[PDB]
């Protein structure tokens, strides 16, 4: 098991504040799948946004997670951002929110790959939160400019 | 009737925002027509749409020019 | 007909930051709505998505359109009531197609589908200066 | 158990972003102890200005959600607040920092009754991430009107 | 045909940063002369939680700090850019009128005009505009120094 | 004595967080004269944005803190502030900023009324720090 | 005197918004006692969070203030925090609240050392305001390279 | 040619991605198929636009298996 | 004379030249006042001229020669 | 040896030398005393002792005597 | 003329035309900082359409200088 | 008496029951020690008896019977 704790990810992602959202890796294989960890706490600056009153962690931000968690498989897979290269979220597709998420909860992610085509790249990503299914998605990045 | 290379034409057009004149049968999507990597996966979906089916990502690969997708819609 | 932010505010539960429809420019009860998002450097997540190249995230273009379909079912078929939620079901065949940057001001069209059981099926387009930026299709139900 | 999710937690505190700390309400035997948990996200706003770099959890900030816990407690077994009432800090004591916590930690409390005096409350707290204890301290928390 | 700036080239000429980077776009400009920006006002930005929750209305000091940036700008480009040691100061503001309120949604187009400069001192002209009607105009002097 | 806590204040102004930036009233005559306290501390948010490294307190802040302390002159002393009643910054003159504000200062803002005419009120105000003058301006505030 | 404005107290401590709790420096002695000043505003984050309606500074963050003190004076005293050097909050032992802190109030803290031992420091905390003791504790804080 | 309920089957089998020997009349889409609250609705719009026929939101609570669809579609009622 | 102060107030308040401001041309209309020139240059003239000039009396004063007349009026 | 270990929790408490906390010392007036020293050192002399002290009772403790003699 | 000369002083270093005196410097006697001098240098050219180099603008520093400068 | 009080100090400080605090256990080797355990645990003795502990005689206090040792003095 190949764990990364939050200074790995720093390195790895340029992603900061408030706008980082992967806390944990609990495993990878390069090329082929990692499994990240996304601490869900009511101290997060978009709960005071959404729905105030009720909060619940939304939709769009489990993708941008799971997003996230495929940047870091790619740059363990591939090379790291290069000068010049960016990693974009190119698309969405068949994404389902099945169960709502709610501080307290500890989502797990995984990301498998599935096609690539020069720089283009499809995932299957699956998010989970004590064993049931919370969201499922297929993403593709791009890496380029 | 419309011709499949009419439909295909149109469709290749309006997707990649080039004039209808200048998209001929051995044109290349990425360097005659300059399409990224995400203007292939539109156009191949919208193909799909267009003939109503489902292209595996076997033969989607090989799609990379105008005469392929005619050939492909047509039988070899 | 337009609606400024005050008439957005009565219609949307969303607050800062998490509020992302600046104005309406038009609009028709059960078919379609057009909508602004000013896109601003002096916005938060600014500082956060890869800093020192400010680009609009686009799962934030997907929040502001399932927002402007917030409004128009409001609209359309009634407002919350208390004890309703308007959530985001799922997405399907959404495109990123270029980057949204500081300055732009990103128009989006919402048009709506199909009513089924509170499950609403919506078509978003997003432009900027006219040419298409992102486009997606969108469900949100209302429930409990 | 008798857990409490974010809402009720929500209705027993006055405390909003960015200064509540307790996510959750696992168990509670009224009178005795309560343990909560505070999740550790990396996406929370003072890990940008406490060591930029280096994340770690403050640990004034496991004290506070420690006293947060005991709020919840102390509403559940006496009463809950009233409007012109206060919930605060009277002191501290025997206050140890054993581990570090880091983003991704599930810091479970629990917060223990031992005394009360004219409105004056001792409590024992610990705080444990994968059953090793990283914090733990005594307090002294009043209440009062204006 | 014309001389825009994205905002790459504003971060590397202004050093302001979130929360009080008020310059989006620069239109055009002809170095020495006068120069046209664009603030875009959306209900996402921090102030509005703030001024009067409930109307939002751009504050009329924050248009007065957005054509001093732009004014800034300006400098930047017509003079060197700001060196090691060197600040930029507001130095005074004469004959600032409010005419129209800005609310979120709108694209405050702003255009600056130097009047005159001599030891680093500059006073220029503002006005600020919104479908082309005029919200606000000033007359302000700002300083480079150390 | 006419001195003013946050919480007289809060009642007084609709300014919130991050925008209300009149901590204490020390005196005021009604319908002449206000003497406010704004604490600069290096924990304020736009610190970490205007010259990040070089903290220095915004001029136009002064001038806002200033109109806030008109404000609370006004409220005090033609009367507080209807549902249907807005506050407006109508115009600045001869404003000058002498010395640079810098965290660790307690600023006295003492804001003076002049003259009246509609629903148009000018203020002269002065800010000091450790008795020197930091700012000084002539200000306009309209009513509704 | 000894006086330390923010630029020198940046450039000894790593904290940064929001967590830096230190404005000014009046006067130190080395390996002895440090004075300093955290003014309370009204415009800070946290206040609209704790108690929001009744804004009162958290004692928690009075005791973070402490340490941030007796950081300065340690980083004088004994040389700068080296590359991969941390300052840890080690321990707490008798912190008492007696006066709450308001916006407006200017608390001045006097952090004054007892021992040292293998990086290891006990110091002993007072803050005031307007010459009455606000608050008090006593601390321990460790320099350490992991 | 012609078919008649195996459009329905044939849609069930799609929409919840199993093949289509599972797809018994008597199945339900809850407990013997792998459906969510969500992918019913799903599936009730599917069958709205491919038999193109009207599915109140009362009508469409009740269908619930192979059988409940295939009836309704019988008929448009 | 009182022409001269009321026509110099005017021009310095709408940026105009002393030729362009006639007697009877309007603030709001001809030289192009806003809703908060009116009210500064009431008050100017208020400065100037040391009389005070109630609300419904600033309402009536558009015109360089209202100006006159009200100052000749309310000695 | 009651009182020995009475004295010794009010220096404890209440951070004063031996010397000075005497019979007739009230904790108020000639000691300083916190409203909170009152409570801790009541609850110190209680968990010394396992003893109850009710709320009016633990009010007249304001002298080291009062102690001593509740304690007896 | 020094009318318009003292008027321009007074308005831009806010004091009445009974205290600027013709012997009256700038700096200490008016109580003016670094900015004043060089926006009273631009309100004095502005006024007058004349054009001062700085160090002739320098020397500059009571009224009585200024309008025989002028 | 002083035994009570100083083994109760060290299994308090170190999170350690109080049946493994015997007489001759090193603070080290036997019971959990950080980097700084021993002076955190030096520390609390001398804030609960009141004593002041120089330097050089801080820095011999390795086990329980070391304390108990010094205390008397
Ligand atoms: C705020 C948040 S959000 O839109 O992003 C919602 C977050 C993700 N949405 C969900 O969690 C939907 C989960 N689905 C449900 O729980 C529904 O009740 C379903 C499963 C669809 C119905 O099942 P059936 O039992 O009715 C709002 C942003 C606009
Ligand atoms: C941060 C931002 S983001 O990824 O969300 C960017 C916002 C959406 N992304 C885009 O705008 C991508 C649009 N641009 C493109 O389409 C690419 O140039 C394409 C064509 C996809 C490249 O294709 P081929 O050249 O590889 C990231 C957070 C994860
Ligand atoms: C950020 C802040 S700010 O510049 O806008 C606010 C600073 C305002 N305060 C000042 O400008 C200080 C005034 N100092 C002076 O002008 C002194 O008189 C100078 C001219 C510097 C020295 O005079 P002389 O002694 O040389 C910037 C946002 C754009
Ligand atoms: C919050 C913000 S602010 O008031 O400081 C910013 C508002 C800027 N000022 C204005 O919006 C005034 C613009 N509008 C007007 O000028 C009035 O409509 C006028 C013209 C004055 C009315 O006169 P006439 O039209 O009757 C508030 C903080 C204090
Ligand atoms: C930021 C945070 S903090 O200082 O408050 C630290 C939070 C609480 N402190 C701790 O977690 C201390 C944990 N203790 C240890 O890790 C070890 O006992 C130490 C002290 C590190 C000794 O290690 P050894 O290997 O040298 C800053 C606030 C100022
Ligand atoms: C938010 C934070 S907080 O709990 O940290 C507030 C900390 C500030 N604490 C105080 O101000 C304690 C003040 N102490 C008292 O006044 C007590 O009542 C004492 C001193 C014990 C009086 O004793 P006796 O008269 O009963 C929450 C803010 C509400």
């Amino acid at each position: 098991t190949h764990t990364l704790q939050i200074e790995e990810i720093l390195e790895l992602l340029p992603h900061r504040f408030p706008f980082l959202l992967v806390d944990r890796v609990l495993d990878f294989e390069e090329g082929r799948f990692l499994r990240a960890v996304k601490n869900v706490s009511v101290n997060e600056p978009f709960f005071q946004g959404h729905f105030p009153g009720k909060p619940i962690f939304p939709g769009v931000l489990i993708l941008e997670a799971m997003a996230q968690a495929t940047g870091i498989l790619a740059f363990k897979s591939v090379g790291k951002l290069e000068p010049g290269e960016l990693y974009y979220f190119a698309g969405i597709d068949e994404a389902r929110f099945k169960r709502p998420v709610v501080p307290g909860d500890q989502m797990i992610m995984e990301v498998t790959f599935e096609k690539t085509r020069r720089g283009l790249t499809r995932f299957k990503g699956v998010a989970l939160v004590d064993g049931k299914v919370v969201c499922e998605a297929t993403m593709m990045c791009a890496r380029s400019r | 009737a419309s011709t499949i290379e009419e439909r295909v034409k149109k469709i290749i057009g309006e997707q990649l925002g080039v004039k209808q004149e200048e998209v001929t049968n051995n044109a290349s999507f990425v360097e005659d027509l300059g399409a990224d990597s995400l203007d292939t996966v539109e156009l191949v979906m919208a193909l799909e749409e267009e003939f109503d089916t489902e292209i595996p990502d076997e033969e989607a690969e090989k799609i990379t020019t105008v005469q392929a997708a005619i050939d492909y819609i047509n039988g070899h």
